[PDB]
RNA sequence: AAACUCCAUAUAUAUAAUUUUAAUUAUAUAUAAUUUUAUAUUAUUUAUUAAUAUAAAGAAAGGAAUUAAGACAAUCAUAAUGAUCCUUAUAAUAUGGGUAAUAGACGUGCUAUAAUAAAAUGAUAAUAAAAUUAUAUAAAAUAUAUUUAAUUAUAUUUAAUUAAUAAUAUAAAACAUUUUAAUUUUUAAUAUAUUUUUUUAUUAUAUAUUAAUAUGAAUUAUAAUCUGAAAUUCGAUUAUAUGAAA
RNA sequence: UUACAGACUUAAGCAGUGGAGCAUGUUAUUUAAUUCGAUAAUCCACGACUAACCUUACCAUAUUUUGAAUAUUAUAAUAAUU
């Protein structure tokens, strides 16, 4: 009845916590508004356009919600939710990578020589 | 240091009311760039806890509001 | 010899639960994540109830996800102790027990088979092959799950003197050395049967210039005489006999040594 | 350094034993080893416990005129007291029963001659 | 490598009957990926477990074959593929210089829409 | 009771205070005897 | 290097025209890079997996005949009843209307 | 435990129509050593022996993982289970701030304090390995700083390659030449030479100075650039100027 | 309580480093917060796979109240079944 975020979003299928929910929401809204942000950035950085239109685009860019910002997306462990020491090849933290690797869950990972 | 070719860091602010009424502008936009229009107007700039009152002079244009609202207290030791 | 024959070594691909390679690394990560999630879902579909006091718990191993270029096969081993109708009658031939109903929705159900739902999740054809294990000590994963989840009343107040005794009389104490030496003798016999076959097929002559380049010894029948599917396969199969086992007691830590 | 360090180490090694207890000094080297390694934590233990008395009784209500200190050290209690009660404090009686080797008393004169509460009255 | 080599051998057999001259499987340099996982001690003791993944590669080349037969090869070997094997196929088609009938971005569209909106037209007014 | 294997949970009433190290204390605790670990 | 710049500029302009490339002889910042950068939204938005996975709550309608038991859910409900019996239940949540 | 096993190394076979070229390679399989033999010497439990040296054969010289117990440590911000406490708040969201404060102290690094050592320059381009590039790697060219050009930085443009193919990327030190404060051990003006990129002679070439230079690059001023919606607290780079300690 | 041997360690030898500036961690202190990381007397509380926002766990202000889950019971909108 009272979703914590301004727009309704589907939940991730696996492990869930508040931080994962917040990061996932930002990921979905970045995708919906990626074209809009690129179009405003183009207008604001195209020196062929008049300064007034350029400044208008910059003002519109500064007024966008924080959940449309690409730089606020943070890679988190999809199994534990941690945001430190996360490997992008598996989207897991170093501890979960080692546990999964030794269980044979990672497609081609074996113990080094 | 923002590249000059990009222009100022313009933020939405209520400047018209402060120019027709003289009311102070309370803002948290510490990144905002003090534009030449702001000169003479009164701003209340958040420092994380309180809103510091500051009036803009002509030697403040180009700087940013955050530069005039210190966020930390001076250090002291229990000598 | 051992690694050059499919019956004498375990393919390294089987060391991983997700057997896949995609040029698109992102799609590979997604498939790997989908296999863990489906494995969890399947674990939740193994517990069934007929009535309040008839809850049948099927013990399922971890899934083996075989990703080929055209399809995904989800292979898992399961153990079910049929406690509702364990009779000598043929009454089970006139109704589908809960475990048969569960297994028939994997592929057989024409309207809501789990394979079609998963085929959209993976965007590829999906098949599920359940394989029934009759003993709980043939798979280390099933054995640990049974103890952990079903034998709690036996080790929650210390390991019962009867419970431990049962876990020590599961298998007769086979002599590994004699079994190991019998296996090595069979290999030598098979290896010496083929060398003799060729030596005879050569000494009997089955272009002298061509008798220095080609290596074709002769008819396939003679080279493989007395080497058939009825005597070679079952004698070379490895990991056929349980020769050791250590259980530990919460966290069950079972280890099985199959030679 | 090394010589005194060893004697200090021996005493430290002895007290490491669980539920061990302190003891008086035996030789002159132990006196110096105690004044360098054990006097410091004893001074602080007496300093934080006399300030508790001064506050929980009353800063005005804490002005003893007859003091006795007993311990295995160079009048550590007196050294702490002279600091907590100021340099103008001159109580009538101050008897320190140093229960250990006799050298400790000579060292106590050195330490207590550096506090203005204890200087010959003319 | 085991399934990779076995499947490669099967492709050569399929091609032969289809009449496709095939060469290979040529072994290409194996790629090694590495990851080091510091363990709980990180005390410079056995505090760094190592892991690795090897991508085994094989190249099978087809020559002097018509496109239709080449597609039959790819279709058949796709139908009977092995677990954990991936396949990339580069097709080379020789063509004539001049052919008959031959062989707008989202951002650009939005920019035009934005520059026509009143919040932008109100400034472009000259 | 504390020294026994079952008194490792027992809580005794002690108080902790921080005191600077004078020069002589710093000098003393330098070397292989007083400054080096023993386990 | 001895080739006149005018001649080399004529080749660049004509070449750019044939190959549908942007010819910016002056060098003014045009933002063309922004217009050419690839969209990373779809990959970023799939980080945590496909949300449309089959869930245990959907099993009671997909397979009405079969009665599945969620042991994790069942364990939680028993722990809730236990705390209610010990008096350690949860306080009634305040209503916004109040 | 060891053996075994794998890796490395040597060799053999197979594969590559030797332009995905590195065939001086790639990676599958197999073989090899835990080396072997003669001889003399010294010891021995003296024999069918060890330590030695000598001769002969050999590519052969290095690593990896590995049992179960016992006693003990860590909150694991690296996973749990119970109990216990909060439930308009100890739960949830947004804006800004903080985690970057600064007396003293400690650990670990970086750059230095000059001549067995620092700085320039080296284009038919001296010589690597291991990795990375679809949530990209970015060539060449042109423009500006900026000068003939090169170099370095950024901009413009976005070739090729999603790869034994193209790109990151002409490795660096080395080596050669030139230069180098302290140093009157220099430089310059004349003359001189069979040392000529140099010698010698006579004149000037400052004093200061236990010391900081053409060593060092901290600090700081100003201008510009990069990423990002945003660089104020609080990022990176460049230019001119500043040039601390040591 | 005796004796033996072997340890780990020891010092020896060699090659680097020990003060200065700065980087970074900790402590102490400060602070609205400077998130968290140590107490049975030798020494010793250390997270460099990236803290501008995010990360974030802390502070100030404002704001939300069955919230991310499962189930129960109602109400509707929708599609099938009947
Ligand atoms: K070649
Ligand atoms: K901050
Ligand atoms: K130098
Ligand atoms: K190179
Ligand atoms: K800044
Ligand atoms: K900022
Ligand atoms: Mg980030
Ligand atoms: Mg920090
Ligand atoms: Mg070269
Ligand atoms: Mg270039
Ligand atoms: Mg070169
Ligand atoms: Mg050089
Ligand atoms: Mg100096
Ligand atoms: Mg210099
Ligand atoms: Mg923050
Ligand atoms: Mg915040």
């Amino acid at each position: 009845g009272n979703f914590r975020f301004p727009i309704k979003t589907k939940l991730p299928p696996g492990f869930i916590n508040a931080r994962i929910l917040r990061d996932n929401f930002k990921r979905q809204q970045f995708k919906e508004n990626e074209i809009l942000v690129k179009s405003l950035k183009f207008i604001a950085r195209n020196m062929n356009l008049p300064t007034k239109l350029r400044l208008e685009a910059q003002l519109k860019l500064n007024a966008l919600p924080n959940y449309m910002r690409s730089t606020q997306i943070k890679n988190r462990c999809v199994d534990s939710g941690h945001a430190r020491f996360v490997l992008s090849d598996f989207r897991l933290c170093r501890y979960q990578f080692r546990e999964n690797a030794l269980k044979g869950n990672l497609p081609g990972v074996k113990k080094g020589i | 240091s923002r590249s000059v070719w990009k222009g100022p860091n313009i933020v939405p602010l209520p400047i018209r009311e402060a120019m027709t009424k003289g009311t102070p502008i309370r803002t948290n936009a510490r990144a905002a760039t003090i534009l030449p229009q702001f000169v003479g107007l009164k701003f209340q700039i958040h420092n994380g806890k309180e809103y510091v009152p500051i009036e803009i002079s002509e030697d403040m244009v180009g700087h940013k509001l955050g530069e005039f609202a210190p966020t930390r207290k001076r250090f002291s030791y229990t000598q | 010899g051992n690694i050059n024959n499919k019956l004498q070594h375990l393919n390294n691909m089987n060391n991983w639960n997700t057997q896949i390679y995609n040029y698109n690394k992102n799609m590979e990560i997604m498939n790997t994540m989908n296999d863990k999630l489906i494995n969890k879902l399947l674990y939740k579909m193994m517990t069934l109830k007929l009535n309040n006091m008839n809850i049948n718990k099927i013990i399922m191993s971890k899934t083996i996800n075989q990703h080929s270029l055209n399809k995904l096969n989800i292979k898992f081993y399961y153990y079910n102790n049929d406690i509702n109708n364990n009779n000598n009658n043929n009454n089970n031939n006139y109704y589908m027990n809960m475990m048969n109903k569960l297994m028939n929705i994997m592929n057989n159900n024409m309207n809501n088979n789990l394979c079609n739902i998963l085929s959209y999740y993976y965007k590829k054809k999906v098949t599920i092959e359940p394989i029934k294990l009759s003993y709980i000590y043939l798979n280390s994963d099933i054995f640990s799950k049974y103890i952990s989840l079903n034998d709690m009343d036996k080790y929650n107040n210390g390991i019962l003197t009867n419970y431990q005794r049962m876990l020590n009389n599961i298998m007769p104490k086979l002599n590994d050395h004699n079994i190991s030496m019998n296996y090595i003798n069979n290999i030598n016999n098979i290896n010496n049967n083929k060398y003799n076959n060729m030596i005879n097929l050569l000494n009997n002559n089955n272009n002298n210039y061509n008798n220095n380049n080609n290596n074709y010894i002769g008819n396939i029948n003679n080279i493989y005489n007395n080497m058939t599917i009825d005597n070679i396969p079952m004698d070379i199969l490895m990991y056929k006999y349980l020769v050791g086992w250590s259980i530990k007691f919460y966290n069950i830590k079972v280890k099985l040594n199959f030679i | 350094p090394n010589n005194l360090r060893r004697v200090a180490t021996n005493y430290y090694k002895e007290i490491q034993e669980p539920n061990s207890l302190h003891r008086p000094c035996r030789t002159k080297m132990e006196v110096d080893a105690h004044i360098a390694s054990i006097f410091l934590q004893n001074y602080g233990s007496i300093f934080q416990s006399l300030k508790e008395l001064q506050k929980r009784v009353g800063p005005d209500n804490f002005k003893p005129q007859r003091i006795l200190d007993v311990g295995y050290g160079p009048a550590t209690g007196i050294v702490a007291l002279n600091d907590i009660l100021g340099p103008n404090y001159r109580p009538d009686l101050k008897d320190a029963v140093i229960l250990g080797n006799a050298e400790m008393q000579e060292r106590a004169k050195i330490i207590l001659s550096r506090q203005l509460n204890e200087v010959v009255d003319t | 490598n085991e399934n990779l080599d076995f499947y490669s051998d099967f492709i050569l057999r399929t091609g032969y009957y289809l009449g496709i001259p095939l060469t290979g499987p040529k072994p290409l340099p194996t790629r090694r990926e590495r990851w080091t996982v510091i363990k709980s001690p990180f005390v410079h003791a056995k505090s760094k477990e190592n892991f690795e993944r090897h991508t085994h590669k094989r190249l099978i080349r087809a020559w002097d074959t018509n496109p239709e037969v080449l597609q039959m090869l790819i279709a058949y070997i796709t139908k009977h593929s092995m677990a954990g094997v991936g396949m990339k196929c580069n097709f080379f088609q020789r063509s004539e210089i001049s052919l008959d009938l031959g062989s707008t971005s989202a951002v650009g569209q939005k920019v035009l829409e934005l520059l026509d909106s009143p919040d932008f037209k109100k400034h472009l007014e000259k | 009771f504390y020294t026994h294997k079952e008194g490792k949970d027992l809580k005794f009433c002690n108080f902790q205070k921080s005191i600077k190290r004078p020069k002589f204390s710093i000098e003393l605790k330098k070397g292989k005897l007083l400054a080096t670990s023993w386990d | 290097m001895n080739v006149p710049k005018a001649r080399l500029l004529k080749v660049a302009e004509l070449s750019a025209k044939i190959f549908d490339q942007n010819f910016n002889p002056s060098g003014i910042r045009t933002g063309s890079k922004i217009l050419n950068e690839r969209l990373k939204g779809p990959s970023v938005a799939s980080y945590y997996g496909n949300p449309d996975i089959l869930k245990f709550r959907h099993l009671k309608t997909l397979y009405p005949d079969i009665e599945f038991v969620d042991l994790e859910e069942q364990y939680r409900l028993s722990m809730v009843e236990a705390k209610k019996r010990r008096g350690k239940g949860a306080p009634k949540k305040m209503k916004k209307d109040a």
